[PDB]
DNA sequence: TTTTTT
């Protein structure tokens, strides 16, 4: 059995029939040496492509159920397989995807070993895999279960280094993936430990392959700003602020990178399937004002513990930068982003966590360009102070004081292009009509005095 | 009023918590501590 | 079908809802628990009384196919039923559109 | 193998 069942769940459809190409293999395997069972799968996969397929899945399936049987069923695997395994690997990306929640322990434990296997003898998309795999590596989750993924995969990746060089994707994938890790891995000892080993793989690639975690763009930056005080991430901030040619001469400066949007791959990576599709649901089919339950729900699957507050941040992001929904959607009485945003940022219970939740919604105002970057960005951060300031006046206040700060404090040798940036933000929101008129929101009767000085002494343009 | 005691308290328990670069801010409005890059 | 269909009388209802919320749970008689779950689709909401394992198992937010239900009037309030040679099935979670109101299940 | 159940 692979999946974790209840008398009250449907029978899955993929696990029958993956349990069905398992009898088929056992059928012609049983009750006879290891000669004539052989021989029976090298005939039988000759009958055609959906029999071939029949007998992949099911030895992957054997591999994954009996632990016993595993070594010879890869062997027989690699042996019969007449596509690279890439039939294998689907279904592998698939179960991750789609499954992984309800898979059982021992069949975990089997897919780790089986991905190991695939990535020893060089399978082609072996790389795909291990970026699935790592997506199912829930961020603010300190489980059992989940460190226990966390350390399986940085352990093959730590042995397989010279194989993980082969993949620029999967370099910058894996850095991102462990650089957010990281803040999470703290308060025992066996969180140290693997916080070392994880902060000693990351700073590795970094150094080695700097211009493939470029890829990544101006997200790493704030990854790297969430570890600036582990004194191994302390010492490579030095490099980058300082000498940033010690780790490539392509990299003359960080405003290269800071100018540099971070594609969805990556915002993407740090939410586990199934928090995406809550998410992606909520933000595309719920009406606004209908909102409360699937909220009670999402908080109470992924923003309960202590150790969730991190979680905050990277779906802040993923609002920000993945979903962009179509103009159907920001035309009707769909649950709008900035609801989300606002939702989210409330759920903020520390100082910590609610200041990095702002910079992570400011994010893309610091350097925005209109060329470069999507106005879908920043329009969140403009719509919650907008809409909050009647019901929530504090929360316009807070981001309004925080924009302004912000600006030169950031990294003041850039303290002009971040004004730019910002500038150049509530500008495009202006001349967009996202916002028509920033007057009404920035010279607010309800604003604090003081606030609305720092507003019309640093932005007279809006005022 | 103590708005420097509080600074230096939120910063500290920052320290305690994370491991992100903050600076103080003399904020009314909730931003006693910024993240910001390393200085 | 939907939960606005529902009447008191009908049997051989088949349809599929989101669980809202999970009512406490009451003894007796032979041992047996009893809880009543809100359950709803985008035409409203109706009480669903669920015994003894199904019960223990249903969870808010998820998404459930009844085959065979029956509908009767329990205590004032019309209520959704598992029937004979019927099951609650769970095909998923969260992912669902709804309408609370109107509770078909008020006196 | 509940089940026009309590």
């Amino acid at each position: 059995r692979l999946l974790l069942s209840t008398s009250l769940d449907a029978k899955d459809e993929l696990e029958e029939r993956l349990e069905r190409c398992m009898s088929i293999v056992t059928s012609m395997t049983a009750g006879v040496s290891e000669r004539e069972a052989n021989d029976a799968l090298n005939a039988y996969v000759c009958k055609g492509l959906p029999q071939h397929e029949e007998i992949c899945l099911g030895l992957f399936t054997l591999i994954l159920t009996e632990p016993a049987q595993a070594q010879k069923c890869y062997r027989d695997l690699a042996l019969v397989s007449r596509d690279g395994m890439n039939i294998v690997l689907n279904k592998i990306n698939q179960i991750l995807m789609e499954k992984y929640l309800k898979l059982q322990d021992t069949c975990r434990t089997q897919l780790v070993w089986l991905v190991r296997e695939l990535v020893k003898s060089g399978v082609l998309g072996a790389d795909g895999v291990c970026m699935t795999f790592m997506k199912q590596i829930a961020g603010g989750d300190v489980t059992a279960k989940n460190i226990w993924l966390a350390e399986s995969v940085l352990d093959i990746l730590t042995e397989q280094r010279e194989w993980v060089l082969k993949s620029s994707i999967l370099i910058a994938m894996a850095v991102y993936t462990y650089l957010r890790l990281i803040v999470d891995h703290h308060g025992t000892a066996q969180l140290q430990a693997l916080r070392q080993k994880e902060v000693d793989f990351c700073i590795s690639l970094l150094r080695e392959r700097f211009m493939e975690c470029l890829m990544i763009g101006r997200d790493l930056v704030r990854l790297l700003q969430n570890v600036a005080r582990i004194p191994e991430f302390e010492l490579l901030w030095k490099d980058i602020i300082h000498n940033p040619q010690a780790l490539s001469p392509q990299f003359t400066g960080i405003l290269q990178l800071l100018q540099s949007r971070t594609s969805r791959k990556f915002l993407a990576c740090r939410l586990t399937p199934d928090m995406e599709t809550k998410l992606l649901f909520m933000t595309s089919r719920v009406r606004f004002g209908q909102q409360k339950r699937y909220q009670d729900w999402f908080q109470r699957q992924y923003l309960s513990t202590p150790d969730s507050q991190s979680l905050r941040c990277d779906l802040i992001r993923y609002i920000c930068g993945v979903v962009h929904p179509s103009n159907e959607v920001l035309s009707s009485d769909i649950l709008p982003r900035w609801a989300i945003i606002g939702w989210l940022l409330t759920t903020c219970t520390s100082n910590v966590a609610a200041s990095n939740a702002k910079l992570a919604l400011f994010y893309d105002w610091l350097f925005f360009s209109p060329d470069k970057d999507s106005i879908m960005n920043i329009e969140p951060a403009i719509l919650v102070m907008h809409h909050s300031m009647k019901p929530h006046p504090a929360i316009t206040a807070t981001l309004l004081d925080f924009m302004c700060r912000i600006i030169p404090n950031f990294y003041p040798p850039l303290e002009g292009h971040v004004r730019q940036g910002v500038f150049s933000s509530l500008n495009h929101i202006v001349e967009k009509r996202v916002l028509a008129h920033l007057a009404p929101l920035f010279d607010n009767p309800k604003l604090d005095k003081e606030l609305r000085a720092m507003l019309r002494e640093k932005f007279p343009e809006f005022c | 009023q103590h708005i420097a005691a509080q600074q230096k308290a939120a910063l500290q328990h920052a320290h305690a918590h994370s491991s992100g670069y903050f600076i103080t801010q003399d904020s009314a409005f909730g931003n006693l501590i910024l993240p910001v890059l390393p200085r | 079908t939907f939960v606005k269909d529902i009447k008191p009388g009908l049997k051989n209802l088949n349809l599929i809802f989101i669980v809202l919320e999970t009512g406490r749970v009451t003894k007796t008689k032979d041992g047996h628990e009893v809880r009543t779950c809100k359950v709803a689709d985008k035409t409203g909401s109706i009480n669903i009384s669920v015994w003894d394992d199904v019960g223990n198992l249903i969870q808010p937010g998820d998404i459930i196919r009844l085959t065979k239900g029956y509908a009767s009037v329990f205590k004032g309030c019309l209520t959704l039923y598992t029937g004979r040679g019927g099951d609650l099935q769970k095909i998923g979670e969260f992912c669902m559109v709804y309408s609370e109101v109107p509770n078909f299940s008020e006196p």
